[PDB]
DNA sequence: GCATCCGTGAGTCGAGGAAGCACAATTTAACACTTTTGTCAAG
DNA sequence: CTTGACAAAAGTGTTAAATTGTGCTATACTGGGAGCCGTCACGGATGC
């Protein structure tokens, strides 16, 4: 079993685990000898390991048995016509309820995970880490971008009276809170619903009218 | 200055029953003498219209008035039977050397 | 403060334990389809902190009013993302095992 | 000694 | 504008297909056209004669024949679809069954076979590359001397790499020899033993030299019976396991007598019989037959070692850098030993298969699986150091490619495990690897090229041709000889003047075991072929390479390769006479194949009709990209109606003039100084090359895009990209690609593409602003491709390859692949590097203009001005000749072949010259005019320089002036004359491949790394410039700490510093005091993963947090 | 004092990206129903 | 500033379908396969 993605010893000790639970559950009345009755445990638990822990990204055994059905089922076509099979015959050779787009699908799920470290070149001085940009943390631009929103937003709402911008910004979430909710920024001043709503609503209007004014505002909007 | 060529996109084509791509025909056209018997003339439209077989030359341009050829036996392209050449050339007037990428006309 | 001297030492198993924000129980990396980090695994959100800024694993908390605050459905912790490049683990062995530095490193430290 | 698998099968053949 | 072929050396035999080391090598290795039937055991044949029969031990799986298919799809469709040029392999194979009795036959389909085209060359993936040759140790018997004790020797017994472990014999201080395998020592005399020698035999053999003899004598092992020596002998060599009679002869016999394990090879048996002078049955070190164990080869090299030690006359030590004992192995062999490889692996699964399920019911298209045979053959043409990718910038490009041999590789050498020995050009070198042409640098020595005229054997020897030399004349005959044989002989010179047959010199220049010397015609025993066969392709195309340097000349043949095809490329003034040659062996032109008449001539086809009657059409290959970038098309140069005859050019091949390659331009060169434009090797251009179009090239550029399946949909490629204006999309028709045609520049966008963004709520001030504008926040954003600043063009072509396409094998989760080739017509700048055959190379850092470069007194202004300094530190002298003769050619409208070491000379230019003024003058008489004034004044200059001889007219000392080969020079500025008369001639000069038009970049912020938050690196990749160790300490030396700090933090990895750097950049503001780098945090968080306590500390040694707490529980 | 195994080091940029099968435990898409607003009329 | 009617947006509670994980195969099998190789110099222990 070995070179399927685990070391010799780990399938070993793996096979002496399904060695352990074959002793526990042999029995001598049949007449058969061990070796029979342990042969089936060990295997099956090699199998399962090599299911389990052959992968960076773990995959359940019922789609690993997909999987390598799928990789005979292509092996096998492939050596019967000579040539790579196109979906559409591998997923007619695997059965019903089998079409290209559920082939492609396993095919592209059963793609292990690359090496960062991976030398590229004659000389040993590159890695495929180098060629992947982070684009997880905001770029320079995009925070300067996002300050200069944050403060052309604060001097916008400066032009808004004091109970207007506040309400603007609760239910905005300007206060690192999620947007609260037209009942409870009412229950926060002690006002009724509708009345949040249209004082929100004429705020938002006399913003317009001050951006169409000035139109120092809307090339944030992108 | 210009040059326009029916059914072709880019200078980076070759005109079928043409020898002669795109890139050949625009060097022999840097080639061409022009005298215009106008002074107040600036620019000029010389339309060549040919088919194959033949050898196309500076001649084969429909005469333009106050516009003259010096160099009529110029080679253009040779035309292979069943080729057609339908072509516009832009001619100005200037000083120096004016490289295609600035004046972009 | 202002940083003027660094110092190295031995790190005690109670210091490492101090050190990390949970065990890692499981090799599971993320998930194969969701594509989101598996439980206990070497990518959980619970231990190493959230993968996007002020967001639980569950799904309730997801603004910065709940800052410091651990989701009780989750329990992954609602802060900035970029604890994950600082938050470490810890795996606790069966056995003990010898640190190699230290013993194939001639002189032999330990011998 | 170095080899693993050496020390193994050694230790399995006792 | 005839030409002049100079030269008195008259070569028997042509030059020798240049590519066939690559071809005829992989015709051998596959063996497709001969039957099966007569195929020899050799190459994939000789694999599966090797592998093949597979015993279970009553199971057989017996091999029969192998045939190949015709391939799947063309080139021209492999490299579209980005395909594999390979043929189907199907192997036919027979199952037998012992206890049975019965056979069961089928063809089994092996896989796919890569094909070579007919250059030479590999489709892979749609990319064109080429198996580089690599020179090893041949295999055999060595005897070295020991360096470490003087007066001794031992011997190494090598086999095919990875084919078997190197033995080592030595005599140690004791008497007893050693053998050493595997880094394991042992005596000698227990593995004799195992042979089945008896003291008897070793005495009577062995017993007529020294001690050596009497030590090799140990009672204790000769009493021994050969199967208890065995038994000794696997214990030595594997401690531990248990002595077991069957386990300890099958490990004998896959060590050193297994031929599936070990393989002393073809050629290693040959050096064998050659040295110890003995017959090896077959190719293992010993012979395993009727349960026990022969000497093949111990006991000769035993014998030869011992007599080496005594001293006997007729042995001797062998050189491991010899070149005789160092072997070649082309593409076929390479691929041989992988698809070896492959088809142990299968037969390995095939036996672990076979042994369990359904025994009684099976088939051998059951029991093979060819996926680790085609997993090799993927591997080795892929991802193999030999497998390298095509350079192709010019027909010459790829001919040197294709001729490469390389030291390193698999089981090679190593660029730094390599010391002088290897690097160095041995005497054997001679005739058969160029010495000058090698890649400088860290590779020097280890890349060599191969010579003209020389031609790796079947064993991978290298041959150079010398012609027969008996009775004092040179006959005709021509023998293909290497270095082993050529040592025993005295080869005289290719320039040894000859009276017709007869050597005419008494005195004959010749060669005995590499070292010169001064023979007698009567000792002369072979002769040179000609001068070129010392040198490689593109040595033999510097013309007076003699009077070039080869540190210099090194560096013009290596930049010959790099020369970029020009629209106006014509041929050298000054050739060597191969340039025809290169063209033809390149298959980059195109050839009549026999008479016939050309019926139709297009742009885009030729149809000939041939004498027998039939069309033939050619297609042309127009404005294709090369792996380089530049466009290779082919422009036909026949008309209608002409005749051709057999061999006679249809249509130039990309660098190439009438079948003559074409480089460069032959341009007015004036070798000057001129106002520290020329300083340091720069170069000073006309304005007038660029009016006519000279230096311009084509190059096209590939940009490819994919949409593909996401989990938050799938990314459609259209038109309407949200958030653009109609003028951006304005070039883009309506399926979202660039129309053809259209020109492109940076931030143009080329296909329209549109990704669904991640479900993931807006910031509240985009919530806001939305709020504000109205403006519903869409479910995808723009992720279209754009032309990367700096680049740009025309757009030539659209290729879109969608899913399901035929032949189309997309990526798993891609839709579909459009990729946008845009061609730019690339015209001479400054920054753009120019060179020359000579080495002279160097940056264009001045174009003037017509009326400021100095011109002749006719009026023809210099084309090109160079520096002189560069000439006598250099040593390259072949330049000036070669100005010299452009001059005369200029002047006489003739061009001239001038062979390397047989060719122009001194007297001969200078006569070309006399007449080159004769006319020059004899035309400004005609036309009326004396001489100048100015003239006069440099005339009377010179004569004070000793120049020319005084009291003479003026018209002689200009003649004088002239055969010097100098003119006198006017200047385009003040008009007044250069006070001395500059050298002006016709040079040829090259445009390299390095221009600056590709290599500036410049970057504020960009891309950053996953873990140390740096930026990027690579003008692709839009990253920063690399400061290492060396400017931090130039730094440090000019006590610069805050710009030091600044390009370690704010500029480097300091998140927040770098980012509050830039928002008070733009607000106007100071750059803020910057923090602790993310690069120390990444530092003590993986020495914390060491189990290392890393901590901070302050003045008063309290612990100090540099992670702002966030790493605090 | 000396032969020998082991470990470490050997320039800088740039341009190179091989079982299935049954069965039980866990998750979740699909609905059905209250709950909560967002907004609209009425001044 | 309020007081009622509507119309979705989101959450709660089943429902089985899809997915996932563990148990089981009873002639007899009883110690591995790949290496394998062209470098020199300098600590520095490891023994004789
Ligand atoms: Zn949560």
């Amino acid at each position: 079993y070995t070179g399927r993605g685990l070391s010799f010893l780990d399938l070993i000790q793996e096979g002496n685990q399904g060695l352990i639970r074959a002793v526990e559950k042999f029995e001598y009345k049949r007449r058969f000898k061990f070796s029979t009755y342990a042969t089936w445990w060990i295997r099956q638990a090699i199998n399962r390991a090599i299911a389990d822990q052959a992968r960076t990204i773990r995959i359940p055994v019922h789609m690993v048995e997909t999987i390598n059905k799928l990789s005979r089922t292509a092996r096998q076509l492939q050596q019967e016509l000579g040539r790579e099979p196109t979906y559409e015959e591998i997923a007619e050779a695997m059965g019903p309820g089998w079409d290209a787009k559920r082939v492609e699908e396993t095919l592209k799920i059963a793609q292990e995970p690359v090496s960062l470290e991976t030398p590229i070149g004659d000389e040993k001085d590159s890695f495929y880490g180098d060629f992947i940009p982070d684009e997880h943390l905001p770029s320079p631009v995009d925070a300067a971008t996002q300050s200069l929103l944050s403060e052309e937003l604060e001097k916008a709402l400066s032009k808004l009276s004091e109970r207007e911008a506040m309400v603007l910004k609760l239910r905005k979430g300007l206060i690192d809170g999620r947007e609260h909710t037209l009942e409870e920024v009412g229950a926060f001043f002690g006002v009724t619903r509708e009345r949040i709503r249209q004082i929100e609503n004429k705020a938002l209007r006399k913003l317009k009218y001050h951006e169409s004014r000035t139109r120092k505002l809307r090339d944030f909007l992108d | 200055t210009s040059v326009y060529i029916e059914d072709v996109l880019h200078e980076f084509s070759t005109i079928p029953g043409v020898k002669e791509d795109v890139v050949e025909i625009i060097l022999n056209l840097k080639e061409l003498v022009v005298r215009f018997l106008n002074p107040s003339l600036q620019t000029v439209t010389l339309l060549l219209k040919a088919e194959g077989p033949k050898e196309v030359k500076a001649r084969d341009f429909l005469p333009v008035a106050d516009v003259e050829i010096m160099n009529p036996d110029l080679h253009i392209a040779t035309l292979e039977e069943g080729g057609r050449l339908n072509m516009e050339v832009r001619v100005d007037r200037g000083v120096g050397y004016v490289p295609a990428e600035k004046h972009g006309i | 403060k202002e940083v003027r001297k660094v110092r190295i030492a031995l790190a005690s198993p109670e210091k490492i334990r101090s050190w990390s924000y949970g065990e890692v129980e499981k090799p599971e990396t993320i998930n194969y389809r969701t594509l989101k980090p598996e439980r206990d695994g070497l990518f959980d959100e619970r231990i190493f902190g959230p993968i996007k800024d002020y967001e639980c694993a569950c799904g309730k908390y997801k603004r910065q009013r709940f800052e410091g605050k651990v989701c009780e459905r989750c329990g992954v912790e609602v802060t900035k993302s970029i604890v994950r490049r600082y938050r470490m683990g810890h795996i606790e062995l069966a056995t003990p095992a010898a640190h190699i530095w230290f013993v194939k490193d001639v002189p032999s430290k330990i011998g | 000694t170095s080899d693993p698998v050496r020390q193994y099968l050694h230790e399995i053949g006792q | 504008m005839e030409i002049k072929r100079f030269g008195r050396i008259r070569e028997v035999i042509p030059l020798p297909p240049l590519t066939e080391i690559q071809v005829e090598s992989y015709r051998r290795a596959l063996q497709a056209d001969v039957p099966p039937e007569k195929r020899e055991n050799v190459g994939i044949q000789a694999a599966f004669r090797e592998t093949f029969p597979i015993e279970e031990e009553g199971l057989v799986l017996d091999f029969l024949e192998y045939r190949l298919g015709e391939p799947p799809f063309p080139q021209d469709e492999c490299r579209e679809k980005d395909l594999t040029y390979q043929a189907p392999l199907y192997a036919r194979l027979q199952l037998i069954h012992k206890d049975t009795g019965l056979i069961k036959e089928d063809e089994v389909f092996l896989g796919h076979i890569p094909l070579m085209t007919e250059d030479g060359s590999f489709i892979i993936n749609g990319a064109d590359r080429v198996i580089v040759s690599q020179i090893h140790r041949s295999p055999g018997v060595y005897f070295t001397p020991d360096p470490a004790r003087p007066g001794r020797y031992i011997a190494s017994i090598i086999p095919l790499p990875k084919r078997g472990p190197w033995i080592d014999l030595e005599v140690e201080p004791n008497g007893v020899v050693s053998m050493k395998v595997n880094k394991r020592k042992f005596p000698l005399v227990l593995l004799l033993r195992v042979l089945g020698y008896d003291q008897e035999t070793l005495a009577r053999e062995l017993g007529a030299y020294g001690e050596l003899v009497q030590g090799l004598m140990d009672e204790s092992v000769f009493a021994m019976r050969p199967e208890e020596a065995l038994i000794r002998l696997f214990t030595l060599l594997r401690p531990g396991d248990p002595p077991k009679r069957d386990k300890a002869v099958a490990y004998v016999y896959g060590l050193i007598a297994d031929p599936r394990r070990y393989d002393l090879g073809e050629a290693g048996r040959y050096k064998a019989e050659e040295k110890l002078g003995i017959r090896l049955s077959g190719r293992t070190l010993a012979r395993f037959e009727d349960g026990e164990f022969k000497d093949e080869v111990f006991l000769p090299t035993l014998r030869y070692l011992f007599a080496l030690t005594a001293g006997v006359p007729g042995h001797e030590v062998d050189d491991i850098d010899h070149l005789g004992n160092r072997r070649i192995r082309t593409v076929g062999e390479l691929m041989t030993d992988q698809f070896r490889v492959g088809l142990a692996r299968l037969a390995r699964g095939v036996r672990e298969r076979m042994l369990m399920g359904s025994e009684d019911s099976l088939t051998p298209a059951k029991l093979v699986n060819s996926r680790p045979l085609e997993a090799a053959i993927r591997e080795f043409f892929s991802r193999s150091q030999l497998s390298q990718f095509k350079d192709e910038t010019n027909p010459l490009s790829s001919l040197r490619h294709k001729r490469r041999i390389s030291a390193l590789g698999p089981g090679g050498l190593t660029r730094e495990r390599a010391g002088f020995d290897v690097r160095d050009v041995h005497r054997t070198h001679y005739g058969r690897i160029c010495p000058v042409e090698t890649p400088e640098g860290a590779n020097i020595g280890l890349i060599t090229s191969l010579a003209a005229y020389a031609r790796v054997d079947e064993l991978g020897f290298i041959r150079t041709p010398y012609r027969r030399v008996v009775g004092g004349v040179v006959t005709d005959e021509v023998v293909y000889m290497t270095a082993t044989e050529e040592d025993r002989y005295t080869i005289a010179q290719a320039n040894t003047p000859l009276e017709g047959n007869r050597i005419a010199a008494e005195r004959v220049v010749a060669r005995r075991k590499g070292e010169p010397v001064i023979v007698s015609p009567e000792e002369v025993e072979f002769m040179d072929v000609s001068p070129k066969q010392v040198f490689s392709v593109n040595t033999n195309l510097i013309p007076f390479l003699e009077h070039d340097d080869a540190n210099r000349a090194l560096m013009g043949s290596n930049m010959q390769t790099q020369a970029v095809p020009l629209i106006r490329a014509q041929a050298p003034v000054v050739m060597t006479g191969l340039e025809e040659r290169v063209v033809r062996d390149s298959l980059a032109a195109l050839y009549a194949e026999e008479d016939g008449e050309v019926a139709k001539v297009d742009g885009n086809r030729i149809v000939v009709r041939y004498e027998d009657g039939r069309l033939v059409e050619y297609p042309l290959r127009r404005f294709y990209r090369s792996n380089q970038g530049t466009a290779l098309d082919q422009r036909p140069r026949v008309v209608v109606g002409q005749r051709v005859r057999k061999g006679d050019l249809l249509a130039d091949g990309p660098a190439s003039e009438n079948g003559f390659l074409a480089l460069g331009q032959n341009v007015l060169v004036a070798i000057m100084p001129f106002d520290g434009y020329n300083f340091e090797d720069a170069i000073v251009i006309s304005e007038e090359l660029l009016k006519r179009d000279f230096y311009t090239s084509i190059h096209i550029e590939r940009y490819e895009i994919e949409a593909r399946d996401t989990k938050l949909g799938p990314e459609r490629i259209t038109r309407d990209i949200p958030h653009l204006s109609e003028a951006a999309l304005r070039d883009l028709d309506e399926e979202g690609v660039v129309r053809i045609g259209a020109e492109v520049k940076p931030g143009d966008i080329l296909v329209g593409r549109t990704s669904f963004k991640g479900e993931s709520e807006p910031t509240p001030e985009e919530r806001l602003l939305r709020s504000i504008f109205g403006e519903k926040a869409r479910d995808v954003k723009d992720t279209s491709l754009r032309v990367p600043p700096g680049e740009g063009g025309i757009v030539v072509r659209t290729v879109r390859l969608r899913r399901g396409d035929p032949g189309v094998e997309l990526k798993p989760g891609v839709r579909e692949v459009v990729r946008v080739y845009v061609a730019q017509k690339r015209k001479l700048q400054v920054g753009d590097k120019l060179a020359n055959r000579h080495g002279n190379k160097g940056v264009v850092a001045k174009i003037l203009p017509v009326e400021d470069m100095p011109h002749l007194p006719d009026g023809t202004p210099v084309d090109v001005i160079l520096n002189p300094l560069g000439v006598p530190s250099r040593m390259n002298l072949g330049q000036i000749l070669e100005t010299h003769l452009g001059l005369a050619g200029y002047f006489l409208g003739q061009r001239y072949i001038s062979p390397i070491f047989d060719g122009a000379k001194e007297p001969e230019i200078k006569e070309l010259l006399a007449q080159a003024f004769e006319v020059y003058f004899g035309k400004r008489k005609g036309e009326g005019f004396g001489v100048d004034k100015r003239e006069v004044e440099v005339l009377r200059r010179a004569e004070k320089l000793g120049l020319v001889t005084p009291g003479k007219t003026p018209e002689e000392q200009l003649k004088e002036l002239f055969l010097q080969g100098k003119v006198v020079l006017y200047d385009g500025r003040t008009g007044e004359p250069i006070e001395g008369p500059i050298v002006v001639g016709q040079m040829f000069i090259m445009k390299l491949y390095h221009m600056v038009e590709d290599k500036m970049h410049a970057r504020s912020t960009g891309p950053y790394s996953l873990i140390t938050q740096q930026p990027l690196g690579g003008k692709a990749q839009f990253g920063g410039q690399r400061f290492g160790e060396m400017e931090v300490w130039a730094l440090e030396a000019y006590g610069a700490a805050h710009t030091l700090q600044e390009m370690l933090t704010l500029k480097s990895d300091d998140i927040e510093g770098r980012n509050a750097a830039y928002e008070a950049i733009i607000k106007g503001e100071d750059v803020p005091e910057p923090s602790v780098p993310e690069s120390f945090r990444v530092l003590v968080k993986e020495l914390q993963a060491l189990a290392l306590d890393v901590q901070t500390l302050d003045e008063k040694d309290n612990p100090v947090d540099i992670f702002e707490g966030l790493a605090s529980k």
